[PDB]
């Protein structure tokens, strides 16, 4: 993996020794080349996973996971350096180091075998995480989101981390690869019952599991754009991709104590999606719908079979850019009216025509629109919980009932009906913007043709 | 016939031949516990490195 951690670390010395004016050509064309490289992960066989060395290997897992980390980079930068033209330029240096250091904790923690590794690393991209949010935000309380952010987080890792001292102590090993080995079943007991708790909690608190979910909105309302880009499109699947891997070790005591959180997120996929009817901050909205969409992913990697694993793998990359380009466009609307409110600036597609469309395409894949990959995971995920149970239907239907509902009303309230009279301020899309958007929307939908490549390893 | 002893006489280290046996074991002491076992050997490199959790070395 080193030929992509080094050329990452080298994105550093690029921008502080570039000329004031071409930081941000520099970033984003070099973040570009290493994100084409990272294409050559796709090297996965049928059976073995491509192990590099002792402390890196990289499956079919963390391949999708990996080459949307370093497309989001470039990305961000894109989506950055127009609300901080005016800033200094060691600190627009130093908003990069953050983006670049928090990619560079990123590839790891999706690479590492062993699992102490990949706690420190999952851990470490809490620092630059919480110091985009504090320090990059616009208003009061980006203070208290990113105390909120950071407890939530720490309620949760540090019983991780007794549980994973626990493991190496008693099995030998946190090599993944070993411990697909020398694995042993899981008895009942109480000792049992809390280290599956402190096995799990830490993702679910990430992911997040509705109920401890109230973090993700207050988080998003908070971060400037690039912070709301990464934190939906990647860091919520740093606890898909934990739980994922150390469901593993858990088996068969997952069976029952899978029940209460498949509960949680059976009716709390309900609940966000009903809650996103009635949202008056559009970043609010779509902090919501990721609830939502992740409490599928929750449900899928519980029931652990062939298919719901391929489902959550699917929907982990569809949603990521589906909720990444949400943000994108809720910003651009910002950055001209100054204000997150859904309400205040209507009938933008008379206005805006092009950016309709990125809306109305963002929406349509947003609701899973066959044949999207959003579709195809969310389509994956309702086949196999209804082999867990037929009932099941019935939640998974409401639920893209409600989807479609609040997809489209974010669609119709904003882009439809007569545009604010007093806002006379809405100039036309720039060709930044318009780049960014095609940039999430393309590689998504051309990603249809092909969806072979992120149904993960059980594909 | 008796000569007193000079300064520094009475005060010497004499040596007496004594028919009686030298004790043995005039502590009564018991026998001391076995020391532990010497370790030996050559020292070698640390069988890959440290082992501490994800370290190579
Ligand atoms: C100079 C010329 C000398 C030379 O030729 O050999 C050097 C060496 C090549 O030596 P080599 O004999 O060919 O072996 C190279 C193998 O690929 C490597 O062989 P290896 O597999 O045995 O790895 C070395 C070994 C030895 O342990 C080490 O300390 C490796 C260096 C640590 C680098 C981690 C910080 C980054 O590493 C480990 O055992 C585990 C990795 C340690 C991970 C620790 C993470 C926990 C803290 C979280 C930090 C998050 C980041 O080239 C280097 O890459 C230099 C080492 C890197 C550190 C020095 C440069 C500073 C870079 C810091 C970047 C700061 C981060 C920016 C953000
Ligand atoms: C304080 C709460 C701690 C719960 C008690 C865990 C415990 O002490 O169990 C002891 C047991 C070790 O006993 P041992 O002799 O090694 O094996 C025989 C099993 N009796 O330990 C074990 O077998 C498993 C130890 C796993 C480590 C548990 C980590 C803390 C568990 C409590 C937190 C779980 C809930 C997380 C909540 C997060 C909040 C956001
Ligand atoms: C002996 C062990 C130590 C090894 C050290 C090896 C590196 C030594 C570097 C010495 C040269 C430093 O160079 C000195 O600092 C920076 C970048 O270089 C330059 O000035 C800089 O200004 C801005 C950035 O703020 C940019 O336009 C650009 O990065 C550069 O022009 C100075 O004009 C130069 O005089
Ligand atoms: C959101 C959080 C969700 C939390 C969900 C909680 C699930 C609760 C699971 C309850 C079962 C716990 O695990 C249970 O522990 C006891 C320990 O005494 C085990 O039983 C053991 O102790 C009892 C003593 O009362 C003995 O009678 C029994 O012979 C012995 O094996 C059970 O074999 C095991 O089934």
């Amino acid at each position: 993996m080193l030929k992509y951690i080094i050329p990452t670390i080298m994105l550093m010395p690029l921008t502080w020794l570039s000329k004031n004016n071409m930081i941000w050509v520099n970033s984003t064309a070099h973040s570009l080349l290493i994100s084409f490289t990272s294409l050559l992960l796709m090297n996965q066989f049928g059976d073995n996973s491509l192990n590099f060395s002792l402390l890196f290997f990289s499956d079919s897992l963390s391949t999708p996971l990996l080459i949307l980390t370093m497309w989001l980079l470039p990305l961000m930068l894109m989506a950055s350096q127009h609300h901080l033209s005016k800033e200094n330029l060691t600190r627009k240096k130093l908003f990069i180091t953050m983006l670049i250091s928090l990619q560079l904790f990123l590839i790891m923690t999706f690479t590492a075998m062993e699992l102490i590794l990949f706690y420190i690393l999952f851990e470490a991209t809490l620092v630059p995480t919480l110091i985009i949010i504090t320090r990059w935000g616009n208003q009061t309380e980006r203070l208290n989101a990113g105390l909120y952010f950071l407890f939530y987080t720490l309620a949760g890792s540090l019983p991780l981390l007794v549980a994973l001292i626990y493991i190496q102590n008693t099995v030998g090993s946190l090599n993944f690869l070993m411990l697909q080995y020398w694995v042993q079943p899981v008895h009942n007991s109480w000792s049992n019952v809390f280290m599956w708790l402190a096995c799990m909690m830490a993702f679910m608190v990430k992911m997040p599991l509705y109920g401890l979910h109230l973090w993700l909105p207050k988080a998003h309302v908070e971060a400037p754009i690039a912070g709301s880009m990464v934190l939906a499109a990647v860091l919520l699947k740093l606890g898909g991709y934990g739980m994922l891997r150390i469901t593993l070790i858990l088996n068969p005591m997952t069976d029952f104590m899978a029940y209460p959180f498949i509960m949680l997120s059976l009716w709390g996929m309900i609940m966000t999606s009903s809650i996103c009817l009635r949202q008056t901050d559009l970043k609010s909205l779509i902090a919501y719908s990721s609830v939502s969409h992740m409490a599928l992913v929750i449900v899928a990697i519980l029931i652990q079979t062939p298919w719901s694993y391929m489902g959550a793998t699917a929907l982990m990359i569809a949603h990521g850019l589906t909720s990444s380009m949400l943000f994108c466009l809720a910003n651009s609307n910002y950055e001209r009216i100054h204000s997150r409110t859904m309400i205040l600036a209507r009938g933008l597609q008379t206005l805006l025509p092009l950016m309709a469309t990125w809306w109305l395409l963002a929406s349509l894949t947003n609701l899973a629109l066959p044949p999207t990959i959003n579709l195809i995971g969310e389509l994956f995920v309702v086949m196999s919980t209804f082999s867990w149970s037929n009932i099941t239907i019935i939640l998974m239907g409401v639920n893209m009932v409600i989807t479609a509902l609040y997809s489209l009303y974010m669609l119709i309230m904003t882009q439809r009906g007569k545009y604010t009279y007093h806002i006379n301020n809405i100039s036309p899309s720039f060709t930044r913007e318009n780049a960014l958007m095609s940039l999430h929307i393309l590689p998504l939908l051309l990603l249809t043709l092909n969806p072979k490549i992120i149904l993960g390893p059980l594909y | 016939g008796w000569v007193r002893p000079d300064l520094g006489d009475l005060s010497k280290v004499t040596k007496v031949k004594t028919d009686r046996p030298l004790p043995e074991n005039p502590y009564h002491s018991r026998a001391r516990p076995e020391p532990n076992p010497e370790v030996e050997g050559d020292l070698k490199p640390a069988r890959h490195g440290s082992r501490l959790f994800f370290w190579t070395m």
